[PDB]
């Protein structure tokens, strides 16, 4: 809101690639053309730019796996922040968008209240009580990036509860966010229904190697018909994984 | 494929009787409910009756419970609707749909009794004329 | 019975415009509200069931949500074959009730 919305998208010190740099110059020009077009157009352009970066990476695929994971973590954080900031200036009610690369985004801007809310799209759906998004009108968003292989390749899965693991993501990286920043101690549990999936099936998220898949308290209610229902007590970038030992 | 073909509709005088038939092909009616939905000319959709042949579970509307009788014969795999004591308010286009209990899709996400009419019929027209 | 109230009952849009139809319901139907589309002279076709789930074959541009007793159907980008009449239905409590119907017309 203070015309510093796009200043966070910078390449971390140490990295040196000619594709990430061009992507960040593109987002800088996007911020330049953000006070003129529309909040509903800058968001679509951000999604399309992320799709361009993910679909055709240059020397990003030649980066070290820790550096790629750090890039992915920063990218997901920045995407959540930008989506919150842009949705803060949208008309009240649902906002749905599907990129040509099938990157699905849904939002729900509405007043504060304690009304049960169901929202989502094909790749992810949510069943939350609105008393947890209020923490101005509240925001609840779902950003599902289908292809995230290059940045998330050679990642490690840590369960924190408890040798070898053969990770294979089965669903899109569904990033969930609300208005309040403290997104790890939600009062009422959230119900998720992710798709595209289908020796174990887990609901794990991307926890800041610079990043690793972590379970950390997300009960898998069950899987059926290529869709797993997870009950989670926090909000992060969730993705179903197969944990072939 | 799944097809529902209605029949039996046509002209009728008030106070008369008319029996509608909805033949179901491509599936067995013994696992879904066969709703009957009418639509008055130029008006919105309106429920009429429902049936669950494996349970029986006859259910009717308010302006309908007194006269219409809905039956389903598993031998012929068709559902009927024996409309009677017809009035001029019953002129409409009657569709037969197939109620689909999608609970078994995601039993951890849906409720037991949720249903939706996924395959509709084509609609037979019933005209109640007091003069011609 | 649950009276399904619908708005605006008549909508004039264009190609590419986002279209939202509201189906606020009396009492409280939790999430079982389905959306149908009826082109003139044709039988309705199921679009969305359980207020958020897309039926098989429906384009992905259709989306739904629930906000208590308020159910909305949104179309991400309108297309020339999307101009028809839309109804919302509940089956939780007998009798099942349909919406009054919202008609979408070209601009």
């Amino acid at each position: 809101c203070e015309d510093m919305t796009f200043s966070t998208w910078t390449p971390p010190p140490g990295v040196h690639s000619q594709t990430l740099s061009r992507f960040f110059d593109k987002v800088q020009d996007l911020g330049r053309d953000s006070k003129t077009s529309s909040a509903e157009v800058t968001i679509q352009n951000v999604i399309k730019l992320v799709d361009e970066l993910m679909e055709a990476p240059g020397d990003v695929e030649a980066l070290a796996p820790p550096v790629r994971h750090l890039i992915a973590t920063q990218l997901l954080s920045n995407l959540e922040d930008i989506m919150r900031i842009l949705a803060k200036s949208l008309p009240k009610g649902p906002f749905t968008y599907i990129s040509p690369s099938n990157t699905e985004l849904t939002l729900m801007i509405q007043e504060r209240g304690d009304k049960n809310v169901t929202m989502g799209q094909s790749s992810a759906r949510m069943k939350l009580n609105w008393a947890v998004a209020a923490g101005g009108p509240a925001v609840a968003g779902i950003l599902s990036i289908q292809n995230m292989t290059t940045l998330l390749a050679n990642a490690s899965l840590n369960l924190h509860s408890k040798r070898g693991v053969q990770l294979r993501r089965l669903s899109a990286v569904n990033s969930i966010f609300l208005s309040h920043n403290n997104t790890k101690e939600l009062n009422s549990p959230i119900l998720f229904a992710f798709s595209h999936l289908e020796q174990e099936l887990l609901c794990a998220f991307w926890k800041s190697r610079g990043g690793h898949w972590a379970t950390e308290g997300c009960q898998v209610l069950g899987s059926k018909n290529g869709s797993t229902t997870c009950q989670c007590s926090h909000l992060a970038s969730f993705a179903i994984l197969m944990a072939h030992y | 494929e799944v097809q529902l073909v209605e029949s039996g509709g046509g002209l009728v005088q008030p106070g008369g009787s008319l029996r509608l038939s909805c033949a179901a092909s491509g599936f067995t009616i013994s696992s879904y409910s066969i709703h009957w939905v009418r639509q008055a000319p130029g008006k919105g959709l309106e429920w009429v009756a429902s049936i669950s042949p494996y349970y029986g579970s006859t259910s009717y509307a308010d302006s309908v419970k007194g006269r219409f009788t809905i039956s389903a014969d598993t031998s012929k795999n068709t559902a009927y609707l024996q409309m009677n004591s017809l009035r001029a308010e019953d002129t409409a286009v009657y569709y037969c749909a197939r109620s689909w209990y999608y609970y078994e899709q995601n039993p951890y996400w849906y409720q037991k009794e949720e249903q939706a009419l996924d395959y509709w019929g084509q609609g037979t027209l019933v005209t109640v004329f007091n003069q011609i | 019975d649950i009276q399904m109230t619908q708005s605006p009952s008549s909508l004039s849009a264009s190609v590419g415009d986002r279209v939202t139809i509201t189906c606020r319901a009396s009492q409280s139907v939790s999430s079982a509200v389905a959306w149908y589309q009826q082109k003139p002279g044709k039988a309705p076709k199921l679009l969305i069931y359980s207020a958020s789930s897309l039926y098989s074959g429906v384009p992905s541009r259709f989306s739904g949500s629930r906000s208590g007793t308020d159910f909305t159907l949104t179309i991400s980008s309108l297309q020339p074959e999307d101009f028809a009449t839309y109804y919302c239905q509940q089956s939780v409590y007998s009798p099942v009730t349909f919406g009054q119907g919202t008609k979408v017309e070209i601009k």
